[PDB]
């Protein structure tokens, strides 16, 4: 029950999003979920990228996409990030995904 | 099943797909019918618990 | 200031997301010399910001024509685009928008016998591309007039409900010419914008800039 | 009785249980119900077109008729070639 | 249970800058700097001059289902150059 | 028949406010909804890979 | 343990008490903010091409309306009407 | 008399303390589009940062960026406000964009001012709450700024190392003058020196050195070609200047 | 509000062993997201009544210049052939068959949204 609250809230949230998604999913509670992820879309759409998927498709670039794919929802696993940073500080650690060699 | 929300969404209660189902377009499979009927059956979070 | 919320799979979001997809897809970027990884991603990116929006531009043309020619096919309407400063001034500033680009390219000041013949040839893209919109939006709606003129002037003149064979036939190749109306409605909106993305599309390229120092082996 | 939710219930209920290639029994003589539908657009037209010329017969025609003329006019303001003159004359007839 | 009674409660809504658009037909309707499509500016004293039946001319008055093809609502001015 | 019209610069302007409008509204309104859904689809699917690797290694569950 | 606080805006579950509304996009919010960012930079272009056809079509009009200013002045020169009669 | 009258009216009813007076409601609007206009007062910002230090825990992103930029532009530091808009980016750090948060960091660089926990919520947020293309639309100077931000500071995250220089290209460099890129690549090569990160696009900085290097001095050119035989060693390969091909 | 995941935990580490199994239908319905009910009907829209009133507007306007027009009874007639196909595309079109093609032109309705998988996001 460490983590728990992260994985839980995960898997809630998605399972909500892939039974609704496509038939009557509002774009409110969408964007309520992961204000992040619209976020970052709404950043691709204001800065003329709104075609930087179909982009990466034209170019071929499956490795891109992929990685286009993981950065637009990097922040799920920030909570857990920021929390294990937390410990390691209250331990008087170095969080090991923080530095380089790590 | 995904049908079944289909024909729950509003746009199957729009006046051109009042009498249409979405079943008759791609029919469920039998792992996705017996998938809702097993998770029917654990709608229930004590019978979930028993059984797990 | 307060926007409205949309459900997620409509139809008309699907039905403009292909469209937009299509559209896009017309003119597609070039495949980079290089895997494209993080050292290649500013370079796409900028590669992006010199194309132009061809997708956005031919989507907006694309649902813009066929709107306005499926008003000509509604009862108690007209088109706006069988009118002729309406559809010629659509491509007249599609040709403008395309010259405008390929101006940006070049420096903003414009460039034997060949020189006049392809500059012709290509001026007359600003008088084509709406002309060919306009007359036949004027096509089938004229035919049409006359058409159901002697439509008219049959039992107007034998009897209201009598010789049905006749007016029959003329009122089926009426309903043929009404339906011959909508193909040509829909294929000209189409037939504008694939024109569109292939006249700005001459001039959507610019060179990748790259890396200039790399890191062998 | 919601002014228009029982419009649109009526209205429902014409468009999807309401078929009259059904109710007249019309498969016998005709072959398809796409046949049915071709034929049913070219009768709307056809009774169209005859209720907007009966709506007002006695009229001169703006369309160009094909050296024809209605029934006994003949040589009146309905049969006149020259708008003018069916102007005139259609003053004449309104006289009685 | 679903989301479709929370998209029934919104009703029809036009699209979201459709007051921008018919505000910009209208506009370049009414600001056409010319006069309305068969009329004539005129000097005032013309006008307070004229009677109203004189100042309409018949071209612009057709009949809305004419009998014969021509037929005008209003006669104009009697008085004839 | 009509062939020309009253004005030729009052209607290529009303052909130029319409275009402009839909440019707008498609920029504006429909783009960024289409973004926004397209995108979601989009990512959960370029990400579901590396996504479950990456939560698999971070899972001390198992 | 993890508390609410580590994913306090950065992750929800679907809402339980009523559904918020809409997350605008910043082009929805204002549009100065779409124009100084996506509509001249992006679409300059195609404003300049309906510039371009409106200044052609007004110099259309000019020439149209100086051929009938022409036709005029010869009709009046002439001892003609410069139109013909009305159908009533 | 409209003379005297007028011109004792202006001075009394035009002068800078009425004008501080109708900045009282709004200050990070006023305070930015004063300094803006090359109004700049100690005078006046030091009444701006105590009519503002009650405001800063309820203010937006926009308007936190608004006052920060305003108070570069003024060099007028306040602790007490500045720890206020730190803890404000702490709190919020998720809503905050990278387009504002190099405009927030290059103030707070300007003046020596950070925390352990503003350090690690400005890399959380440029890292994972914002797009990964944003330093790509950046500009390279305030890269590099926030990267001896992060590298006086001591604070070293590999995530937002990536992330950062991610931003750094041929195009990002070449859009800089050439006065303004030699103090560019010279502090992120010093920064990627300092934490021992040598990316891809390093290649990308030490071009931009190489390419042109009769700007440099001698010392620099040193500096830089130790940055080279590093990055050579950490990605396993060797240097080359590519030409158009 | 506060998360659904936050409230079972609490609201599951709050009750006692022997009240545990039958609260969980309870924390389950206090976990559940909101899907509003049906709210009043009311008549049409003020947006609605302005569309329809100003269409209806519209076509009588439409339709008193036709009939002002030299051949107005050839209009009229143009009236009837459009309104004859939109009534026969009532009828003719596979409206089931056109929306699920519609469906197929968007990526994100031609395919289930593929994501994060359980195995994954097992917590023990
Ligand atoms: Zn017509």
């Amino acid at each position: 029950e460490e983590e728990e609250l992260w994985l839980l809230t995960l898997t809630q949230q998605f399972k909500h999003i892939q039974k609704h998604f496509g038939i009557d999913l509002p774009h409110s509670v969408v964007a309520h979920m992961d204000p992040l992820l619209i976020k970052k879309i709404d950043w691709e759409t204001t800065n003329a990228l709104e075609d930087f998927d179909i982009t990466l498709d034209d170019m071929g670039a499956e490795d891109a996409k992929e990685q286009w794919g993981a950065e637009n929802l990097s922040h799920h696993f920030l909570p857990l990030i920021r929390y294990r940073r937390d410990l390691a500080r209250k331990n008087g650690d170095r969080y090991g995904p923080d530095l380089v060699n790590g | 099943t995904f049908a079944q929300r289909l024909n729950s969404s509003p746009a199957f209660s729009s006046f051109l797909l009042k009498r249409e189902k979405a079943e008759s377009e791609v029919p469920p499979s039998e792992l996705e019918l017996e998938a809702a009927q097993k998770a029917a059956e654990l709608e229930d979070p004590e019978v979930a618990l028993r059984t797990l | 200031s307060s926007v409205r919320d949309v459900k997620t799979g409509s139809l008309p979001t699907n039905f403009l997301t292909g469209v937009y997809r299509f559209w896009r897809s017309q003119n597609p970027a070039e495949k980079p010399h290089d895997p494209v990884n993080d050292r290649l991603l500013p370079a796409v990116v900028d590669a992006s910001d010199k194309r132009a929006s061809i997708g956005t531009w031919a989507t907006t043309f694309f649902c813009t024509i066929i709107s306005c020619n499926l008003l000509g096919l509604m009862p108690f309407n007209e088109a706006p685009t069988s009118g002729l400063g309406f559809a010629t001034g659509l491509g007249v500033s599609v040709w403008a928008t395309a010259t405008i680009l390929g101006l940006s390219k070049t420096g903003f000041k414009f460039p034997f016998i060949f020189v006049p013949l392809e500059t012709i040839s290509y001026t007359f893209r600003a008088v084509s591309l709406g002309v060919r919109l306009w007359v036949n939006m004027l096509a089938g709606h004229t035919l049409l007039h006359i058409l159901t003129g002697m439509a008219l002037a049959l039992p107007f003149s034998l009897g209201f409900f009598s010789m049905v064979p006749a007016t029959f036939g003329v009122c089926c190749l009426l309903s043929a010419l009404v339906g011959l109306e909508y193909l040509v409605a829909v294929l000209q909106s189409g037939v504008f914008s694939i024109l569109s993305t292939v006249y700005v599309g001459e001039f959507n390229h610019d060179k990748f800039i790259g890396p200039a120092a790399k890191i062998v082996k | 009785m919601a002014v228009t939710s029982f419009l649109g219930k009526a209205f429902e209920k014409y468009f999807y249980d309401f078929s009259a290639y059904e109710q007249f029994g019309l498969n016998r003589f005709l072959s398809s119900k796409g046949q049915y539908v071709a034929l049913r657009h070219v009768g709307f037209v056809m009774v169209g077109v005859n209720v907007l010329l009966a709506a007002n017969f006695p009229f001169n025609p703006p369309f160009p008729t094909i050296g024809m003329c209605p029934a006994g006019w003949e040589g009146t303001w309905v049969c006149q070639a020259d708008k003018a003159k069916a102007l005139e004359m259609y003053k004449e007839w309104k006289k009685s | 249970m679903s989301y479709s009674a929370y998209f029934a409660k919104a009703g029809f809504q036009f699209p979201a800058g459709l007051s921008a658009l018919v505000a910009g037909i209208v506009a370049l309707n009414v600001c056409t700097g010319r006069p309305t499509k068969g009329t004539k500016e005129i000097s005032n004293a013309e006008y307070n001059a004229t009677p109203i039946g004189y100042l309409q001319s018949p071209d612009q008055h057709p009949t809305a289902f004419p009998k014969v093809p021509g037929m005008k609502d209003v006669h104009g001015s009697p008085h004839h150059h | 028949m009509k062939l020309l019209p009253e004005s030729l610069q009052q209607e290529a302007a009303t052909a130029a406010v319409v275009a402009s409008w839909v440019l707008w509204h498609l920029d504006t309104q429909l783009l960024p909804t289409i973004m926004r859904e397209h995108k979601l689809h989009a990512c959960w699917a370029a990400a579901a890979k590396r996504y479950n690797e990456k939560l698999f290694k971070l899972n001390p569950s198992y | 343990v993890l508390g609410e606080v580590y994913l306090k805006d950065i992750l929800r579950t679907p809402p339980t008490g009523a559904i918020p509304a809409n997350v605008p996009h910043p082009f929805q919010t204002s549009f100065y903010t779409y124009a100084t960012k996506k509509l001249i930079p992006r679409h300059w272009y195609l404003l300049g091409g309906f510039t371009f056809t409106i200044t052609l079509y007004g110099i259309l009009d000019g020439l149209r309306d100086s051929g009938k200013k022409k036709a005029y002045d010869e009709a009046i020169h002439a001892g003609k009407t410069p139109y013909t009669a009305g159908g009533h | 008399p409209s003379q005297n009258l007028v011109s004792t009216f202006a001075n009394k009813v035009i002068v800078e303390e009425n004008l501080v007076n109708v900045a009282e409601i709004d200050v990070p609007f006023w305070s930015y589009w004063l300094s803006s206009a090359g109004f700049t007062s100690k005078d006046a910002f030091v009444k701006f940062a105590e009519a503002v230090k009650p405001k800063v825990a309820a203010l937006s992103t926009s308007d936190i960026t608004n006052l920060t930029v305003a108070f570069k532009r003024a060099n007028y530091y306040d602790k007490d406000l500045f720890t206020g808009i730190e803890a404000n980016v702490s709190a919020n750090f998720t809503k905050f964009e990278t387009e504002q948060l190099l405009q927030i960091v290059a103030t707070f660089d300007a003046f020596n001012h950070s925390s352990v926990a503003f350090l690690d919520d400005v890399a959380d947020s440029i890292t994972y709450c914002n797009h990964y293309l944003a330093p790509v639309r950046a500009g390279a100077d305030e890269l590099a700024t926030l990267l001896t931000y992060y590298a006086k500071n001591g604070h070293e995250r590999a995530d937002l190392l990536a992330t950062v220089a991610r931003g750094f290209s041929e195009v990002s460099l070449g859009k800089l003058s050439a006065a303004q890129r030699k103090d560019t690549v010279l502090s992120a090569l010093k920064a990627f020196q300092t934490f021992g990160f040598y990316p891809e696009s390093i290649e990308a900085v030490i071009g931009a050195a190489l390419v042109s290097p009769a700007e440099y001095s001698a010392e620099e050119l040193k500096e830089v070609e130790a940055v080279k035989v590093a990055a050579e060693n950490a990605l396993g390969g060797e240097f080359v200047l590519i030409q158009e091909g | 509000e506060g998360n659904s995941v936050a409230g079972i935990i609490k609201s599951v580490n709050e009750t006692s062993g022997a009240n545990l199994l039958s609260s969980l239908k309870t924390i389950k319905a206090q976990a559940a997201p909101i899907y509003p009910a049906a709210a009043s009907s009311t008549g049409y829209s003020t947006q609605a009544k302005i569309a329809l009133f100003g269409a209806l507007s519209w076509i009588l306007y439409r339709a008193d210049g036709q009939s002002k027009a030299h051949e107005w009874i050839v209009d009229l007639n143009l009236n009837v052939l459009q309104a004859a196909w939109l009534i026969s595309f009532s009828s003719l079109i596979p409206f089931r068959a056109v929306y699920f093609a519609f469906r197929g032109m968007a990526p994100a309705t031609a395919s289930t949204l593929n994501g994060l998988k359980t195995f994954s996001s097992i917590s023990l």
